[PDB]
């Protein structure tokens, strides 16, 4: 018979609204969805590109339409959202000691985001030029 | 009330507890080991610890010159055969913390790096970074948690101790949390409970350092030792007297006064040293005592400048630069940016000397056993006769992990043949304990018990500092004589059972008050000038072999008397002049 | 110059009394020096003798200030009061129990903290040998990781503790990961078994937000994520055993 | 206690998985959206570059064929995994999730991988 009651306080599924650090998390992980929503519609141009001029024709202009490129356009924000946050964490994952010191992070985030411009140019270059 | 039993029982989980502890589970692997703290042992004031542990390790380096050392550093009020036990085991046990995976900070060859401390000629105080304490106590406490035959008390406050018949057979500690009495019954008992810095006002010590251990020790007719050597660290903040380590000084850092004189060549401690290089012994590296002092000088010329928190003088660290300053004294800057606001490379911090270490505490013989047998007190709280008059920095940590080896040691064999003590005499101390805490819960009188505290300190500061005059000894022993008084007028308005503070605070307050007179007394009565023990009164400027060369033994009374006795100083090697 | 006052919301709770938490408000004068520590000495020194906190190094190198400041986890002596002029509030520190007041029950976490085995194993080596060698460069893998206090900050402040009060913890996976990466130790597949686990380096989704609460910049989530490296290491290294 | 003999987490192969996708979804993705997201629908490139013909050549390729697998599966398996967990963390309750988001994943994989063999 302890005299003490431990309260607990619960945890809401909102948790996260309250600090801006929780909020920000939330919507890097919510990246995902539009990145999941891409390989979509990536799957229906493989498959209408398979069935000949008619179909592909058709799923441009599916593009096409003003909605379609709206959500396309946050698409990419989020995309760019989940680069910038994920080449800050994945140096974190390496631990390099270079002259008696731990190394990191901005050697890794920045030849990361490099290999990501030449890549970025390198396909623009092979996709369009031709 | 709940009764354990166990084969051994440990207060204080700090360096010196849990060197103890762990000793004791490896020297017996079969018992069953009690260890009691009244806060998590990473807690214990041993974690803020800057400067490091003392052990012999360069090859020009000789036991002979760190027992030398450390006997002219105690003014010759060391037991010599202590001391020459104590050299000798420190390099066994701070190869055993590495060996525990104490990071120790290396030469790039990667044996362990040494720097000087406490103005040794050779320089053997071993250091991981700036935070030695942290890492030796976290290591400490971790590797003991390998070993099953401890059994852990967290958070239990031990209230007093069982004695009959001239034997100790156990404790008395009340569960913080739930606040309920337990007995635990141990045939060997070790004070581990560390200084009692905290009965100045402005002082460097964490709060968990109240000197209970010693207060235990006082009720049971155990004499404390050397209690009137009180050591202060030269450089501490003003009004919060949190700790600037000696590495300052010991990077070259400067002291200078309102006018920026670095004033320290005027005390003795002349000539000036050009900023770069940074002679030992000379300056800003010049002996504790002396350093201690000349702010004093100054204070009464109208050279300290004058802050909010106090008057100061300045550590300026400017001259150091960022490079080798966050390398080798990163900590630091960190507390002057948040406790005093100074940025270490822009601006420069104010000090004051502050209350930092108790060179006195419980009669120990050199296996830390106490006139009580089976009683042993190790660490900060113990006399062992180490530290005679003054300390030697970076001989504490050390002195916890030798001397906590030892008493954990020293304890499995006597509790391994004790025999059996009388059960209805031990119950019936249990009892009294129990009833004696009750009378003070009842206790009504409607005084506050954190006035009472806070002039106590005021009274240690005032009349126990670097200089005592006898007025001021003796304002000092009245006023603690009246605060004695007032403490039996405290009304307790907390009587909660989970996790009363209130309540364990004025306990505290109460062993504060009993050892401050036993350090008042002490002071009074030495009529001399040895190790931290300064008086300003005509025949009393200086040290005295004559009739002062013996320790200085504070007993209480029943009847709240304190009264003093002498013993003799050892020696082997190496006598005065 | 009389000191200015300020206004604290402190959450109280006694389990004897009170039914839930409640707030309470105390009027603490301060100056640029006050810590949250110091008025909570205030407090208890002046207005409510019966209020019970943690505290002791007052340096914040103990780690027993865990408490929560407007929703972060702050150590109550590097909390300062100048920096709250607009509103201050203090509850007990997140994610654990609350006992009394400001304190909460800690056992989780020393249970957690002891569950990862974190002392030098395997090595048989001895004291009179003399100590290891090891270099600077050797050090730099673990040493940062070996400066936890702790306070438990990294608890509070991490969601998925919250969430599932089984998972181990940042801190307590920290303190593993700084053991394995000491070349002094030789005992690596005896705390994989708590890391490889659910509630070991897995119920980390690498929010972050402990290495931004700790006080003494140990970066725990760097220690959770190389973790989880050397978990999925051991993983394969596991399935690609035949025998 | 706390369980002295825990279940080895099956989740290192999954976040293996994530680990790649969320690499190539990084650095190839942007670019990607561009082309396909924008540039392709409103016309906005050079001549018969983005046209029926020569996207269909470059599918069929080797070269495409292995390109455009990935850039379809590495992104689900990073996504859905960390949807998977994005229900746990708005503490909303789905119904062998593991098995579903998982699922989901192998079944578009599949049909990814079928479709990148011609259907
Ligand atoms: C800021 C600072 C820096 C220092 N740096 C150095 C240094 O660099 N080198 C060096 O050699 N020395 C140094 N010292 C001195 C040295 O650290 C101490 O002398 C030493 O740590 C004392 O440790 P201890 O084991 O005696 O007890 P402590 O570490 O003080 O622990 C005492 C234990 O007793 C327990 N306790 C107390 N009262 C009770 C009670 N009533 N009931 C139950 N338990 C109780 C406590 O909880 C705790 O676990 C420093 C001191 C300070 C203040
Ligand atoms: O005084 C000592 O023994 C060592 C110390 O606290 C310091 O680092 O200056
Ligand atoms: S990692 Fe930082 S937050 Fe977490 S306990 Fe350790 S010191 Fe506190
Ligand atoms: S906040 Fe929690 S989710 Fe992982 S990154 Fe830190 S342990
Ligand atoms: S008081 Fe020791 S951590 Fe803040």
């Amino acid at each position: 018979t302890t005299k003490r009651k431990p309260y607990v306080r619960p945890m809401t599924s909102t948790w996260w609204k309250k600090l801006p650090f929780y909020r920000f998390y939330m919507l890097r992980e919510g990246t995902a969805v539009p990145a999941v929503w891409f390989s979509i519609e990536l799957i229906f141009g493989l498959f209408a590109l398979k069935n000949g001029p008619e179909a592909w024709a058709g799923f441009v202009d599916f593009l096409q339409n003003p909605v379609i490129v709206i959500i396309n356009l946050i698409t990419l924000a989020a995309a760019l959202l989940h680069t910038k946050t994920w080449f800050e964490l994945a140096p974190k994952a390496a631990n390099i000691i270079v002259k008696d010191e731990k190394m990191g992070p901005e050697p890794i985030i920045k030849s990361l985001w490099a290999v990501t411009v030449v890549a970025t140019i390198v396909i623009l270059f092979v996709a369009l030029y031709w | 009330m709940q009764t354990f039993q166990a084969d051994l029982a440990i207060v204080g989980a700090g360096g010196a507890g849990l060197r103890a502890a762990i000793a004791a589970a490896q020297a017996n692997p079969n018992a069953k080991i009690a260890l009691i703290s009244k806060v998590y042992p990473m807690r214990s004031h041993t974690v803020a610890a800057e400067g490091g542990s003392a052990a012999v390790a360069q090859d020009h380096d000789s036991f002979e010159y760190h027992f030398h050392d450390t006997v002219a550093g105690g003014d010759w009020l060391c037991e010599q055969d202590v001391v020459d036990y104590f050299v000798h085991h420190c390099p066994t046990e701070m190869t055993q913390l590495e060996l525990w995976g104490c990071p120790w900070s290396r030469r790039p060859d990667g044996s362990v790096n040494v720097r000087r401390f406490g103005g040794m000629k050779i320089e053997r105080t071993w250091f991981a970074a700036d935070k030695t304490g942290f890492h030796m106590l976290h290591t400490l406490f971790q590797t003991s948690l390998q070993f099953p035959q401890i059994q852990r008390f967290d958070e239990h406050f031990v209230l007093d101790i069982l004695v009959d018949d001239g034997h100790v057979r156990g404790l008395v500690a009340m569960n913080m949390m739930e606040g309920t009495l337990v007995q635990i019954r141990a045939n060997a008992v070790v004070m581990a409970t560390g200084g009692a810095g905290r009965v100045y006002r402005y002082n460097t010590n964490g709060g968990i350092v109240t000197g209970d251990g010693m207060g235990m020790a006082l009720s049971h007719g155990v004499p404390l030792r050397d209690m009137e050597f009180v050591q202060y660290h030269p450089t501490g903040l003003p009004g919060s007297g949190i700790l600037m380590t000696e590495g300052c000084r010991g990077e070259g850092g400067i002291l200078v006064n309102k006018n920026g004189y670095r004033y320290l060549q005027d005390y003795g401690m002349g000539p000036e040293t050009p900023l770069g290089e940074p002679k030992n012994k000379y300056m800003e590296l010049g002996p504790r005592d002396k350093v201690s002092q000349a702010f004093w000088h100054e204070w009464r010329k109208g050279n300290t400048i004058s802050t909010p928190r106090g008057d100061v003088v300045y550590l300026d660290l400017r001259h150091l630069g960022e490079k080798k300053l966050h390398e080798r004294l990163p900590f630091i800057c960190e507390l002057a940016k948040a406790y005093v606001g100074v940025d270490p490379v822009k601006e420069p911090i104010p000090v004051r000397p502050t209350a930092h270490y108790t060179m006195g505490g419980i009669e120990t013989d050199q296996n830390c056993e106490t006139r009580i047998k089976g009683l042993f007190a190790v660490g900060e709280c113990s006399s062992v006769g180490l530290h005679g008059a003054n300390r030697l920095g970076s001989n504490s940590l050390a002195e916890l992990v030798v001397f906590g080896r030892l008493a954990g040691e020293q304890a499995t064999e006597r509790a391994a043949t004790a025999g059996n003590g009388n059960e209805a005499a031990i119950e019936a101390q249990a009892a009294g304990v129990e009833q004696r805490l009750k009378d003070l819960v009842n206790q009504d009188g409607g005084e506050n018990w954190a006035k009472i505290r806070d002039e106590m300190g005021l009274a240690m500061e005032e009349g126990c500092g670097i200089y005592r005059t006898p007025e001021l000894m003796q304002k000092t022993i009245d006023k603690l004589a009246e605060l004695q008084e007032r403490f039996k007028r405290v009304r307790i308005t907390d009587t909660s059972s989970v996790f009363n503070t209130d309540l364990l605070y004025t306990i505290e307050l109460g062993h504060g008050l009993n050892v401050a007179e036993c350090m008042a007394h002490s002071a009074m009565a030495r009529k001399e000038s040895r190790g931290a023990h300064q008086r300003l009164d005509e025949g009393c400027t200086e040290r005295d072999d004559v009739n002062f060369l013996k320790h200085t033994l504070a007993f209480r009374d029943a009847d709240g008397t304190t009264r003093l006795e002498y013993s003799d100083v050892k020696i082997t090697t190496l006598p005065p002049a | 110059a009389e000191m200015k006052n300020l206004k604290i919301e402190v959450v109280r709770y006694n389990p004897e009394v009170d039914t839930a938490p409640h707030s309470a408000f105390y009027e603490v004068p301060y100056d640029a020096t006050t810590s949250l520590l110091d008025a909570l000495g205030y407090i208890k020194d002046n207005l409510a003798p019966d209020l019970s906190y943690r505290w002791s190094c007052r340096m914040a190198i103990c780690g027993s200030c865990g408490m929560m400041v407007n929703n972060v986890p702050k150590l109550a002596c590097k909390t300062f009061l100048r920096d709250y002029t607009d509103g201050m509030k203090v509850e007990a520190l997140a994610n654990f129990p609350i006992e009394r007041d400001l304190v909460v029950d800690m056992t989780h976490f020393i249970e957690s903290l002891e569950a990862i085995k974190p002392y030098i194993i395997g090595n048989s080596r001895t004291a009179d040998q003399g100590t290891n060698i090891q270099t600077p460069a050797q050090m730099a893998k673990y040493h940062q990781f070996s400066g936890c206090i702790n306070c438990g900050l990294c608890y509070a402040a991490c969601p998925q503790f919250g969430l599932n009060p089984e998972f181990i913890g940042p801190a307590a996976i920290t303190l593993a990961h700084r053991y394995n990466e000491d070349s002094r130790d030789h005992g690596k597949k005896e705390r994989m078994a708590q890391l490889n686990s659910q509630n070991g380096v897995w119920s980390c989704t690498f929010v972050g937000y402990c290495s931004e609460v700790c006080p003494k910049h140990v970066d725990p989530a760097a220690a959770i994520q190389q973790g989880k490296v050397e978990s999925s290491k051991d993983f394969l290294i596991a399935t690609l055993k035949p025998r | 206690m706390i369980n002295p003999n825990p279940k080895r987490s099956d989740e290192p192969v999954f976040w293996g998985l994530f680990g790649a996708g969320g690499m190539w979804s990084a650095i190839i993705a942007p670019v990607m959206i561009l082309l396909v997201g924008i540039l392709l629908p409103l016309g906005l490139f050079p001549g018969d570059a983005l046209s029926y013909e020569r996207v269909l050549a470059f599918a069929q390729s080797f070269i495409g064929r292995v390109f455009l697998f990935l850039m379809i599966v590495l992104p689900l398996w990073c996504g859905l995994h960390r949807m998977h967990h994005a229900m746990h963390d708005l503490k909303i309750h789905v119904p062998a999730g593991k098995w579903v988001f998982y699922g989901l994943a192998a079944i578009l994989t599949v049909v990814t991988l079928i479709g990148v063999v011609t259907i």
